[PDB]
Protein backbone atom coordinates (compact mmCIF):
# COMPACT_ATOMS: atom_id res chain seq x y z
CA UNK A 1 0.00 0.00 0.00
CA UNK A 2 3.01 2.33 -0.33
CA UNK A 3 1.98 3.41 -3.86
CA UNK A 4 -1.65 3.95 -2.91
CA UNK A 5 -2.05 7.45 -4.35
CA UNK A 6 -0.99 6.59 -7.92
CA UNK A 7 -2.99 3.36 -7.74
CA UNK A 8 -5.98 5.40 -6.55
CA UNK A 9 -5.62 7.77 -9.53
CA UNK A 10 -5.42 4.81 -11.93
CA UNK A 11 -8.38 3.03 -10.28
CA UNK A 12 -10.61 6.13 -10.31
CA UNK A 13 -9.83 6.86 -13.97
CA UNK A 14 -10.35 3.24 -15.07
CA UNK A 15 -13.51 2.91 -12.96
CA UNK A 16 -14.98 6.14 -14.38
CA UNK A 17 -14.19 4.90 -17.90
CA UNK A 18 -15.82 1.54 -17.14
CA UNK A 19 -18.94 3.20 -15.70
CA UNK A 20 -19.16 5.43 -18.81
CA UNK A 21 -18.89 2.33 -21.02
CA UNK A 22 -21.50 0.43 -18.96
CA UNK A 23 -23.95 3.33 -19.30
CA UNK A 24 -24.38 2.41 -22.99
CA UNK A 25 -26.32 -0.70 -21.88
CA UNK A 26 -29.12 1.31 -20.25
CA UNK A 27 -32.21 2.07 -22.32
CA UNK A 28 -33.13 5.24 -20.31
CA UNK A 29 -36.84 4.48 -20.65
CA UNK A 30 -36.66 3.46 -24.31
CA UNK A 31 -37.54 0.01 -25.64
CA UNK A 32 -33.88 -0.99 -26.09
CA UNK A 33 -30.36 0.21 -25.33
CA UNK A 34 -29.17 -0.76 -28.84
CA UNK A 35 -29.72 1.90 -31.51
CA UNK A 36 -29.60 -0.66 -34.33
CA UNK A 37 -32.62 -2.50 -32.90
CA UNK A 38 -34.62 0.76 -32.64
CA UNK A 39 -33.68 1.71 -36.21
CA UNK A 40 -34.55 -1.72 -37.61
CA UNK A 41 -37.78 -2.06 -35.59
CA UNK A 42 -39.67 1.24 -35.71
CA UNK A 43 -41.07 3.83 -38.08
CA UNK A 44 -39.27 7.26 -37.99
CA UNK A 45 -41.91 9.24 -35.95
CA UNK A 46 -41.49 6.83 -33.02
CA UNK A 47 -37.84 6.05 -33.73
CA UNK A 48 -37.13 9.75 -33.14
CA UNK A 49 -38.74 9.53 -29.69
CA UNK B 1 -12.27 1.21 20.12
CA UNK B 2 -11.84 4.90 20.72
CA UNK B 3 -8.67 5.63 18.74
CA UNK B 4 -5.58 6.99 20.44
CA UNK B 5 -4.18 10.21 19.02
CA UNK B 6 -0.66 9.18 19.98
CA UNK B 7 1.64 8.08 22.75
CA UNK B 8 1.61 10.51 25.67
CA UNK B 9 4.81 12.48 26.26
CA UNK B 10 5.73 14.94 29.00
CA UNK B 11 8.56 17.31 28.11
CA UNK B 12 10.65 18.08 31.20
CA UNK B 13 10.35 21.85 30.97
CA UNK B 14 12.17 24.11 33.39
CA UNK B 15 13.55 27.62 33.14
CA UNK B 16 17.21 26.57 33.01
CA UNK B 17 17.32 23.10 31.37
CA UNK B 18 18.09 22.56 27.69
CA UNK B 19 18.30 19.30 25.74
CA UNK B 20 21.14 19.20 23.20
CA UNK B 21 21.41 16.30 20.70
CA UNK B 22 24.69 14.41 21.06
CA UNK B 23 24.08 12.49 17.82
CA UNK B 24 21.91 12.41 14.71
CA UNK B 25 20.06 10.05 12.39
CA UNK B 26 20.23 10.53 8.62
CA UNK B 27 16.65 9.67 7.69
CA UNK B 28 15.22 9.15 4.20
CA UNK B 29 11.45 9.24 3.75
CA UNK B 30 9.34 8.85 0.62
CA UNK B 31 6.70 11.22 -0.72
CA UNK B 32 4.40 10.00 -3.50
CA UNK B 33 2.76 12.73 -5.59
CA UNK B 34 0.42 12.07 -8.55
CA UNK B 35 1.34 14.18 -11.58
CA UNK B 36 -0.83 13.20 -14.56
CA UNK B 37 -3.80 11.07 -15.52
CA UNK B 38 -4.37 8.98 -18.61
CA UNK B 39 -5.09 11.23 -21.59
CA UNK B 40 -8.46 10.03 -22.85
CA UNK B 41 -10.70 11.43 -25.56
CA UNK B 42 -14.29 10.48 -26.36
CA UNK B 43 -15.88 10.63 -29.79
CA UNK B 44 -19.14 12.19 -28.56
CA UNK B 45 -20.99 11.61 -31.84
CA UNK B 46 -20.06 7.94 -32.15
CA UNK B 47 -20.45 7.32 -28.39
CA UNK B 48 -24.02 8.61 -28.47
CA UNK B 49 -24.85 7.31 -31.96
CA UNK B 50 -22.34 4.84 -33.39
CA UNK C 1 -40.96 3.87 -1.03
CA UNK C 2 -42.58 3.83 -4.50
CA UNK C 3 -41.87 0.52 -6.22
CA UNK C 4 -42.81 1.70 -9.74
CA UNK C 5 -40.51 4.72 -9.45
CA UNK C 6 -37.62 2.43 -8.47
CA UNK C 7 -38.47 0.08 -11.36
CA UNK C 8 -38.24 3.06 -13.72
CA UNK C 9 -35.04 4.22 -11.96
CA UNK C 10 -33.27 0.94 -12.78
CA UNK C 11 -33.55 1.93 -16.47
CA UNK C 12 -31.22 4.90 -15.80
CA UNK C 13 -28.19 2.75 -14.99
CA UNK C 14 -25.63 3.53 -12.29
CA UNK C 15 -26.24 7.26 -11.78
CA UNK C 16 -27.05 6.56 -8.11
CA UNK C 17 -23.81 4.59 -7.77
CA UNK C 18 -21.89 7.56 -9.25
CA UNK C 19 -23.49 10.06 -6.86
CA UNK C 20 -22.96 7.86 -3.78
CA UNK C 21 -19.36 7.23 -4.86
CA UNK C 22 -18.66 10.95 -5.32
CA UNK C 23 -20.22 11.85 -1.97
CA UNK C 24 -18.25 9.05 -0.27
CA UNK C 25 -15.07 10.44 -1.85
CA UNK C 26 -15.90 13.91 -0.52
CA UNK C 27 -16.68 12.44 2.93
CA UNK C 28 -13.37 10.60 3.21
CA UNK C 29 -11.54 13.65 1.80
CA UNK C 30 -12.89 15.78 4.67
CA UNK C 31 -11.40 13.39 7.23
CA UNK C 32 -8.15 13.33 5.21
CA UNK C 33 -8.10 17.15 5.32
CA UNK C 34 -8.57 17.18 9.10
CA UNK C 35 -5.83 14.53 9.54
CA UNK C 36 -3.36 16.51 7.41
CA UNK C 37 -4.10 19.77 9.23
CA UNK C 38 -4.10 18.53 12.82
CA UNK C 39 -2.54 15.03 13.09
CA UNK C 40 1.00 16.22 12.41
CA UNK C 41 2.60 14.89 15.63
CA UNK C 42 2.42 11.34 16.99
CA UNK C 43 3.50 12.36 20.50
CA UNK C 44 0.79 13.94 22.67
CA UNK C 45 2.54 16.64 24.67
CA UNK C 46 1.32 18.20 27.92
CA UNK C 47 2.25 21.51 29.48
CA UNK C 48 4.14 21.41 32.80
CA UNK C 49 2.17 22.01 36.03
CA UNK C 50 4.23 25.14 36.79
CA UNK C 51 3.48 27.89 34.26
CA UNK C 52 6.80 29.70 34.67
CA UNK C 53 7.53 30.80 31.10
CA UNK C 54 9.64 33.86 31.92
CA UNK C 55 6.62 36.13 32.26
CA UNK C 56 4.87 34.86 29.12
CA UNK C 57 1.21 34.01 29.67
CA UNK C 58 -0.52 31.36 27.54
CA UNK C 59 -3.68 30.97 29.65
CA UNK C 60 -5.94 32.19 26.85
CA UNK C 61 -4.61 29.58 24.39
CA UNK C 62 -3.87 26.70 26.77
CA UNK C 63 -6.76 24.34 27.69
CA UNK C 64 -8.96 25.24 30.64
CA UNK C 65 -9.10 22.33 33.15
CA UNK C 66 -12.39 23.70 34.53
CA UNK C 67 -14.28 23.18 31.27
CA UNK C 68 -15.66 19.70 30.50
CA UNK C 69 -14.49 19.87 26.87
CA UNK C 70 -10.94 20.99 27.88
CA UNK C 71 -11.05 23.86 25.40
CA UNK C 72 -9.03 27.04 25.65
CA UNK C 73 -10.90 30.34 26.28
CA UNK C 74 -10.22 31.46 22.70
CA UNK C 75 -11.32 28.05 21.36
CA UNK C 76 -14.46 28.16 23.51
CA UNK C 77 -15.17 31.66 22.15
CA UNK C 78 -14.76 30.35 18.57
CA UNK C 79 -17.11 27.42 19.19
CA UNK C 80 -19.66 29.75 20.79
CA UNK C 81 -19.50 32.34 18.00
CA UNK C 82 -19.84 29.86 15.09
CA UNK C 83 -23.33 28.39 14.85
CA UNK C 84 -35.52 12.17 2.65
CA UNK C 85 -32.57 9.86 2.12
CA UNK C 86 -30.05 12.48 3.31
CA UNK C 87 -27.66 11.48 6.09
CA UNK C 88 -25.01 13.57 7.85
CA UNK C 89 -21.90 11.52 8.56
CA UNK C 90 -20.05 12.51 11.75
CA UNK C 91 -16.39 13.51 11.33
CA UNK C 92 -13.75 10.95 12.27
CA UNK C 93 -12.04 13.33 14.70
CA UNK C 94 -14.33 14.72 17.38
CA UNK C 95 -14.03 18.27 18.69
CA UNK C 96 -12.37 16.88 21.83
CA UNK C 97 -9.76 15.04 19.74
CA UNK C 98 -9.02 18.14 17.65
CA UNK C 99 -8.69 20.10 20.90
CA UNK C 100 -6.23 17.47 22.20
CA UNK C 101 -4.21 17.67 18.96
CA UNK C 102 -4.11 21.47 19.20
CA UNK C 103 -3.14 21.18 22.88
CA UNK C 104 -0.30 18.81 21.98
CA UNK C 105 0.92 21.23 19.29
CA UNK C 106 0.77 24.16 21.74
CA UNK C 107 2.59 22.20 24.47
CA UNK C 108 5.27 21.13 22.00
CA UNK C 109 5.84 24.62 20.65
CA UNK C 110 5.87 26.13 24.15
CA UNK C 111 8.16 23.62 25.87
CA UNK C 112 10.33 22.59 22.92
CA UNK C 113 10.23 25.30 20.24
CA UNK C 114 10.53 23.92 16.72
CA UNK C 115 12.51 20.83 17.79
CA UNK C 116 9.44 18.61 18.21
CA UNK C 117 8.49 19.21 14.58
CA UNK C 118 11.80 17.83 13.30
CA UNK C 119 12.33 14.92 15.69
CA UNK C 120 12.44 14.36 19.45
CA UNK C 121 11.08 17.19 21.57
CA UNK C 122 14.02 19.06 23.07
CA UNK C 123 13.20 21.13 26.16
CA UNK C 124 14.37 24.75 26.14
CA UNK C 125 13.42 27.74 28.36
CA UNK C 126 10.85 29.90 26.60
CA UNK C 127 12.81 33.23 26.72
CA UNK C 128 15.69 31.36 25.08
CA UNK C 129 13.36 29.89 22.44
CA UNK C 130 12.06 33.39 21.75
CA UNK C 131 15.68 34.59 21.58
CA UNK C 132 16.33 31.92 18.93
CA UNK C 133 13.29 33.21 17.05
CA UNK C 134 14.67 36.75 17.38
CA UNK C 135 17.88 35.42 15.81
CA UNK C 136 15.70 34.00 13.03
CA UNK C 137 14.57 37.51 12.02
CA UNK C 138 17.96 39.23 12.30
CA UNK C 139 17.69 40.64 15.84
CA UNK C 140 20.39 39.83 18.38
CA UNK C 141 19.70 37.94 21.62
CA UNK C 142 20.61 40.82 23.95
CA UNK C 143 17.77 42.93 22.49
CA UNK C 144 15.43 40.27 23.85
CA UNK C 145 17.15 39.51 27.16
CA UNK C 146 17.45 43.18 28.10
CA UNK C 147 13.77 43.83 27.26
CA UNK C 148 12.30 40.47 28.35
CA UNK C 149 9.60 41.82 30.69
CA UNK C 150 8.47 44.40 28.11
CA UNK C 151 8.25 41.76 25.36
CA UNK C 152 6.28 39.43 27.65
CA UNK C 153 3.91 42.28 28.57
CA UNK C 154 3.38 43.16 24.89
CA UNK C 155 2.73 39.49 24.07
CA UNK C 156 0.16 39.13 26.88
CA UNK C 157 -1.56 42.40 25.92
CA UNK C 158 -1.74 41.33 22.26
CA UNK C 159 -3.24 37.94 23.20
CA UNK C 160 -5.85 39.65 25.38
CA UNK C 161 -6.69 42.10 22.59
CA UNK C 162 -7.08 39.15 20.19
CA UNK C 163 -9.61 37.59 22.58
CA UNK C 164 -11.48 40.90 22.93
CA UNK C 165 -11.45 41.55 19.16
CA UNK C 166 -12.82 38.06 18.46
CA UNK C 167 -15.50 38.50 21.15
CA UNK C 168 -16.61 41.95 19.98
CA UNK C 169 -16.50 41.67 16.17
CA UNK C 170 -19.22 39.39 14.73
CA UNK D 1 7.83 20.60 3.04
CA UNK D 2 10.63 18.18 2.13
CA UNK D 3 10.18 15.44 4.72
CA UNK D 4 10.22 15.07 8.48
CA UNK D 5 13.32 16.64 10.02
CA UNK D 6 15.87 19.21 8.92
CA UNK D 7 16.00 18.86 5.14
CA UNK D 8 19.34 18.08 3.50
CA UNK D 9 18.51 17.08 -0.09
CA UNK D 10 15.89 15.24 -2.11
CA UNK D 11 16.04 12.74 -4.95
CA UNK D 12 13.31 12.40 -7.58
CA UNK D 13 12.21 9.00 -8.84
CA UNK D 14 9.92 8.55 -11.82
CA UNK D 15 6.77 6.54 -11.15
CA UNK D 16 3.75 5.58 -13.29
CA UNK D 17 1.59 8.74 -13.55
CA UNK D 18 3.49 10.40 -10.72
CA UNK D 19 6.76 11.21 -8.99
CA UNK D 20 8.39 9.86 -5.82
CA UNK D 21 10.71 12.07 -3.76
CA UNK D 22 13.35 10.57 -1.47
CA UNK D 23 13.75 13.28 1.17
CA UNK D 24 17.05 13.02 3.04
CA UNK D 25 16.68 14.71 6.43
CA UNK D 26 18.81 15.30 9.51
CA UNK D 27 16.93 13.86 12.50
CA UNK D 28 18.59 14.69 15.87
CA UNK D 29 19.15 11.76 18.21
CA UNK D 30 20.49 10.86 21.67
CA UNK D 31 19.64 14.07 23.50
CA UNK D 32 21.25 14.86 26.85
CA UNK D 33 20.14 17.24 29.60
CA UNK D 34 22.20 20.32 30.44
CA UNK D 35 21.98 23.39 32.63
CA UNK D 36 21.72 26.53 30.52
CA UNK D 37 21.98 30.29 30.99
CA UNK D 38 20.99 33.23 28.78
CA UNK D 39 24.28 35.07 29.32
CA UNK D 40 27.62 34.85 31.12
CA UNK D 41 28.63 37.61 33.53
CA UNK D 42 32.33 38.46 33.35
CA UNK D 43 34.00 41.59 34.81
CA UNK D 44 30.64 43.36 34.91
CA UNK D 45 30.00 42.57 31.24
CA UNK D 46 27.26 40.37 29.78
CA UNK D 47 28.46 37.87 27.18
CA UNK D 48 25.97 36.33 24.74
CA UNK D 49 26.70 33.44 22.32
CA UNK D 50 27.43 34.54 18.76
CA UNK D 51 26.18 31.34 17.10
CA UNK D 52 25.41 28.83 19.83
CA UNK D 53 24.05 28.39 23.36
CA UNK D 54 25.59 28.33 26.84
CA UNK D 55 25.45 24.90 28.47
CA UNK D 56 26.79 23.45 31.71
CA UNK D 57 27.71 19.81 32.23
CA UNK D 58 27.60 20.29 36.00
CA UNK D 59 30.89 21.99 36.86
CA UNK D 60 32.08 23.89 33.77
CA UNK D 61 30.27 26.25 31.40
CA UNK D 62 30.66 25.81 27.65
CA UNK D 63 29.17 27.14 24.43
CA UNK D 64 27.85 24.62 21.90
CA UNK D 65 26.04 24.83 18.59
CA UNK D 66 22.32 24.35 19.05
CA UNK D 67 21.70 21.27 16.89
CA UNK D 68 24.69 19.16 17.97
CA UNK D 69 26.51 18.86 21.28
CA UNK D 70 30.03 20.19 20.73
CA UNK D 71 31.23 22.03 23.85
CA UNK D 72 33.86 24.74 23.54
CA UNK D 73 35.62 27.09 25.94
CA UNK D 74 33.63 30.31 26.30
CA UNK D 75 35.96 32.89 24.77
CA UNK D 76 35.72 36.46 23.52
CA UNK D 77 35.94 35.05 19.98
CA UNK D 78 32.65 33.11 20.08
CA UNK D 79 30.77 35.58 22.30
CA UNK D 80 29.75 39.23 21.97
CA UNK D 81 29.41 41.75 24.79
CA UNK D 82 26.29 43.84 25.41
CA UNK D 83 25.67 45.90 28.54
CA UNK D 84 26.27 44.81 32.12
CA UNK D 85 25.02 41.94 34.28
CA UNK D 86 22.26 43.89 36.05
CA UNK D 87 19.63 43.66 33.29
CA UNK D 88 19.58 40.06 32.02
CA UNK D 89 17.26 37.81 34.04
CA UNK D 90 18.96 34.51 34.83
CA UNK D 91 22.55 35.49 34.00
CA UNK D 92 25.18 33.34 35.73
CA UNK D 93 28.75 34.04 36.77
CA UNK D 94 31.59 32.41 34.85
CA UNK D 95 34.99 33.39 33.49
CA UNK D 96 35.42 34.17 29.80
CA UNK D 97 38.80 33.06 28.47
CA UNK D 98 40.77 35.51 26.35
CA UNK D 99 43.21 34.16 23.70
CA UNK E 1 -29.09 -8.61 -34.95
CA UNK E 2 -27.48 -5.70 -36.80
CA UNK E 3 -23.93 -4.42 -36.39
CA UNK E 4 -20.79 -3.38 -38.22
CA UNK E 5 -17.31 -4.88 -38.03
CA UNK E 6 -14.90 -7.50 -39.34
CA UNK E 7 -15.83 -11.19 -39.28
CA UNK E 8 -12.89 -13.48 -38.50
CA UNK E 9 -12.09 -16.95 -37.24
CA UNK E 10 -12.44 -17.19 -33.46
CA UNK E 11 -10.51 -19.27 -30.93
CA UNK E 12 -13.00 -18.72 -28.09
CA UNK E 13 -14.31 -22.08 -26.91
CA UNK E 14 -18.07 -21.54 -26.97
CA UNK E 15 -20.46 -23.89 -25.26
CA UNK E 16 -22.93 -25.62 -27.66
CA UNK E 17 -25.94 -23.67 -26.40
CA UNK E 18 -23.99 -20.40 -26.49
CA UNK E 19 -24.69 -18.42 -29.66
CA UNK E 20 -23.23 -14.93 -29.24
CA UNK E 21 -20.55 -13.33 -27.09
CA UNK E 22 -20.60 -10.34 -24.79
CA UNK E 23 -18.40 -7.43 -23.70
CA UNK E 24 -18.81 -4.65 -21.15
CA UNK E 25 -20.60 -2.27 -23.54
CA UNK E 26 -23.18 -4.88 -24.81
CA UNK E 27 -22.14 -4.32 -28.45
CA UNK E 28 -21.77 -7.84 -29.88
CA UNK E 29 -18.24 -9.30 -29.66
CA UNK E 30 -18.71 -12.75 -31.19
CA UNK E 31 -21.50 -14.81 -32.80
CA UNK E 32 -22.28 -18.32 -33.97
CA UNK E 33 -23.54 -17.99 -37.51
CA UNK E 34 -26.65 -19.84 -38.72
CA UNK E 35 -26.48 -22.69 -41.29
CA UNK E 36 -22.85 -23.46 -40.37
CA UNK E 37 -22.70 -23.32 -36.52
CA UNK E 38 -19.28 -21.65 -36.91
CA UNK E 39 -18.19 -19.13 -34.28
CA UNK E 40 -17.08 -15.77 -35.71
CA UNK E 41 -15.04 -13.15 -33.85
CA UNK E 42 -16.60 -9.69 -34.32
CA UNK E 43 -14.28 -6.69 -34.08
CA UNK E 44 -15.42 -3.24 -35.28
CA UNK E 45 -13.19 -1.87 -38.03
CA UNK E 46 -10.56 0.69 -37.10
CA UNK E 47 -11.45 4.14 -35.79
CA UNK E 48 -9.57 7.02 -34.25
CA UNK E 49 -9.18 10.74 -34.07
CA UNK E 50 -7.85 12.80 -36.96
C1 LIG F 1 16.10 15.43 31.86
O1 LIG F 1 15.70 15.34 33.24
C2 LIG F 1 14.29 15.12 33.42
C3 LIG F 1 14.05 15.12 34.91
O2 LIG F 1 14.84 16.09 35.57
C4 LIG F 1 13.85 13.83 32.73
O3 LIG F 1 12.43 13.75 32.80
C5 LIG F 1 12.00 12.47 33.30
O4 LIG F 1 12.01 11.46 32.28
C6 LIG F 1 11.61 10.16 32.75
C7 LIG F 1 11.77 9.22 31.58
O5 LIG F 1 11.03 9.66 30.46
C8 LIG F 1 10.18 10.22 33.28
O6 LIG F 1 9.83 8.95 33.82
C9 LIG F 1 10.05 11.29 34.36
O7 LIG F 1 8.69 11.43 34.75
C10 LIG F 1 10.57 12.63 33.84
N1 LIG F 1 10.53 13.64 34.89
C11 LIG F 1 10.08 14.89 34.68
C12 LIG F 1 10.10 15.79 35.88
O8 LIG F 1 9.69 15.26 33.59
C13 LIG F 1 14.27 13.84 31.27
O9 LIG F 1 13.98 12.59 30.65
C14 LIG F 1 15.76 14.12 31.14
N2 LIG F 1 16.16 14.16 29.74
C15 LIG F 1 17.23 13.51 29.27
C16 LIG F 1 17.49 13.65 27.81
O10 LIG F 1 17.94 12.82 30.00
C1 LIG G 1 25.84 8.00 16.87
O1 LIG G 1 24.88 7.05 16.36
C2 LIG G 1 25.43 6.09 15.45
C3 LIG G 1 24.27 5.28 14.93
O2 LIG G 1 23.11 6.09 14.76
C4 LIG G 1 26.48 5.26 16.18
O3 LIG G 1 27.05 4.31 15.28
C5 LIG G 1 26.97 2.98 15.86
O4 LIG G 1 28.03 2.75 16.81
C6 LIG G 1 27.94 1.46 17.45
C7 LIG G 1 29.05 1.41 18.47
O5 LIG G 1 30.23 2.03 17.99
C8 LIG G 1 28.05 0.35 16.40
O6 LIG G 1 27.88 -0.91 17.03
C9 LIG G 1 27.00 0.54 15.31
O7 LIG G 1 27.20 -0.40 14.27
C10 LIG G 1 27.05 1.96 14.73
N1 LIG G 1 25.99 2.16 13.77
C11 LIG G 1 26.19 2.68 12.55
C12 LIG G 1 24.98 2.82 11.69
O8 LIG G 1 27.30 3.03 12.17
C13 LIG G 1 27.57 6.19 16.71
O9 LIG G 1 28.53 5.45 17.45
C14 LIG G 1 26.96 7.26 17.61
N2 LIG G 1 27.99 8.19 18.06
C15 LIG G 1 28.03 8.70 19.30
C16 LIG G 1 29.16 9.64 19.59
O10 LIG G 1 27.19 8.40 20.15
C1 LIG H 1 -2.08 35.03 33.08
O1 LIG H 1 -3.21 35.67 32.50
C2 LIG H 1 -4.46 35.38 33.14
C3 LIG H 1 -5.53 36.08 32.33
O2 LIG H 1 -4.96 36.97 31.39
C4 LIG H 1 -4.42 35.84 34.60
O3 LIG H 1 -5.63 35.46 35.24
C5 LIG H 1 -6.19 36.60 35.94
O4 LIG H 1 -5.81 36.58 37.33
C6 LIG H 1 -6.31 37.70 38.09
C7 LIG H 1 -5.76 37.55 39.49
O5 LIG H 1 -5.21 36.25 39.69
C8 LIG H 1 -7.83 37.74 38.04
O6 LIG H 1 -8.30 38.91 38.71
C9 LIG H 1 -8.32 37.73 36.60
O7 LIG H 1 -9.74 37.65 36.56
C10 LIG H 1 -7.72 36.56 35.83
N1 LIG H 1 -8.14 36.59 34.44
C11 LIG H 1 -8.94 35.66 33.90
C12 LIG H 1 -9.29 35.84 32.46
O8 LIG H 1 -9.37 34.71 34.56
C13 LIG H 1 -3.22 35.21 35.31
O9 LIG H 1 -3.09 35.73 36.63
C14 LIG H 1 -1.93 35.47 34.54
N2 LIG H 1 -0.77 34.87 35.20
C15 LIG H 1 -0.54 33.57 35.41
C16 LIG H 1 0.75 33.25 36.12
O10 LIG H 1 -1.31 32.68 35.06
C1 LIG I 1 32.53 18.68 32.22
O1 LIG I 1 33.44 18.77 31.12
C2 LIG I 1 34.79 19.10 31.51
C3 LIG I 1 35.58 19.21 30.23
O2 LIG I 1 35.38 18.08 29.39
C4 LIG I 1 35.34 18.05 32.47
O3 LIG I 1 36.60 18.50 32.95
C5 LIG I 1 37.63 17.50 32.76
O4 LIG I 1 37.40 16.31 33.54
C6 LIG I 1 38.38 15.29 33.34
C7 LIG I 1 37.95 14.09 34.15
O5 LIG I 1 38.96 13.10 34.20
C8 LIG I 1 39.76 15.81 33.74
O6 LIG I 1 40.74 14.81 33.47
C9 LIG I 1 40.09 17.09 32.97
O7 LIG I 1 41.31 17.64 33.44
C10 LIG I 1 38.97 18.11 33.14
N1 LIG I 1 39.25 19.30 32.34
C11 LIG I 1 39.48 20.50 32.88
C12 LIG I 1 39.74 21.61 31.91
O8 LIG I 1 39.47 20.69 34.09
C13 LIG I 1 34.39 17.84 33.65
O9 LIG I 1 34.83 16.75 34.44
C14 LIG I 1 32.97 17.57 33.16
N2 LIG I 1 32.06 17.44 34.29
C15 LIG I 1 31.11 16.51 34.35
C16 LIG I 1 30.26 16.51 35.58
O10 LIG I 1 30.94 15.70 33.44
C1 LIG J 1 28.26 37.34 40.41
O1 LIG J 1 29.34 38.23 40.72
C2 LIG J 1 28.92 39.52 41.19
C3 LIG J 1 30.18 40.34 41.35
O2 LIG J 1 31.25 39.56 41.86
C4 LIG J 1 28.13 39.36 42.48
O3 LIG J 1 27.65 40.63 42.91
C5 LIG J 1 28.02 40.86 44.29
O4 LIG J 1 27.14 40.16 45.19
C6 LIG J 1 27.49 40.31 46.58
C7 LIG J 1 26.52 39.46 47.37
O5 LIG J 1 25.28 40.13 47.56
C8 LIG J 1 27.44 41.79 46.97
O6 LIG J 1 27.89 41.94 48.31
C9 LIG J 1 28.31 42.62 46.03
O7 LIG J 1 28.15 44.01 46.32
C10 LIG J 1 27.95 42.35 44.57
N1 LIG J 1 28.82 43.10 43.68
C11 LIG J 1 28.39 43.69 42.56
C12 LIG J 1 29.43 44.41 41.76
O8 LIG J 1 27.22 43.64 42.21
C13 LIG J 1 26.95 38.41 42.26
O9 LIG J 1 26.28 38.16 43.49
C14 LIG J 1 27.43 37.09 41.67
N2 LIG J 1 26.29 36.22 41.38
C15 LIG J 1 26.24 34.94 41.75
C16 LIG J 1 25.00 34.20 41.37
O10 LIG J 1 27.16 34.40 42.36
C1 LIG K 1 14.01 29.74 37.57
O1 LIG K 1 12.96 29.92 38.54
C2 LIG K 1 13.42 29.80 39.90
C3 LIG K 1 12.20 29.90 40.78
O2 LIG K 1 11.30 28.82 40.55
C4 LIG K 1 14.47 30.87 40.19
O3 LIG K 1 14.98 30.67 41.51
C5 LIG K 1 15.60 30.80 39.18
O4 LIG K 1 16.49 31.91 39.37
C6 LIG K 1 15.06 30.83 37.75
N1 LIG K 1 16.14 30.67 36.79
C7 LIG K 1 16.24 31.40 35.68
C8 LIG K 1 17.42 31.09 34.80
O5 LIG K 1 15.42 32.26 35.39
C1 LIG L 1 -29.13 -25.02 -43.10
O1 LIG L 1 -29.35 -24.37 -41.84
C2 LIG L 1 -29.65 -25.29 -40.77
C3 LIG L 1 -29.97 -24.45 -39.55
O2 LIG L 1 -31.29 -23.93 -39.62
C4 LIG L 1 -28.47 -26.23 -40.56
O3 LIG L 1 -28.79 -27.17 -39.54
C5 LIG L 1 -28.13 -26.95 -41.86
O4 LIG L 1 -26.96 -27.74 -41.69
C6 LIG L 1 -27.92 -25.96 -43.00
N1 LIG L 1 -27.69 -26.65 -44.25
C7 LIG L 1 -26.79 -26.25 -45.16
C8 LIG L 1 -26.69 -27.09 -46.39
O5 LIG L 1 -26.10 -25.25 -44.99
Amino acid sequence: SALGKLQDVVNQNAQALNTLVKQLSSNFGAISSVLNDILSRLDPPEAEV
Amino acid sequence: YTMSLGVENSVAYSNNSIAIPTNFTISVTTEILPVSMTKTSVDCTMYICG
Amino acid sequence: DSTECSNLLLQYGSFCTQLNRALTGIAVEQDKNTQEVFAQVKQIYKTPPIKDFGGFNFSQILPDPSKPSKRSPIEDLLFNKVTNGLTVLPPLLTDEMIAQYTSALLAGTITSGWTFGAGPALQIPFPMQMAYRFNGIGVTQNVLYENQKLIANQFNSAIGKIQDSLSSTP
Amino acid sequence: FCGKGYHLMSFPQSAPHGVVFLHVTYVPAQEKNFTTAPAICHDGKAHFPREGVFVSNGTHWFVTQRNFYEPQIITTDNTFVSGNCDVVIGIVNNTVYDP
Amino acid sequence: LTGTGVLTESNKKFLPFQQFGRDIADTTDAVRDPQTLEILDITPCSFGGV
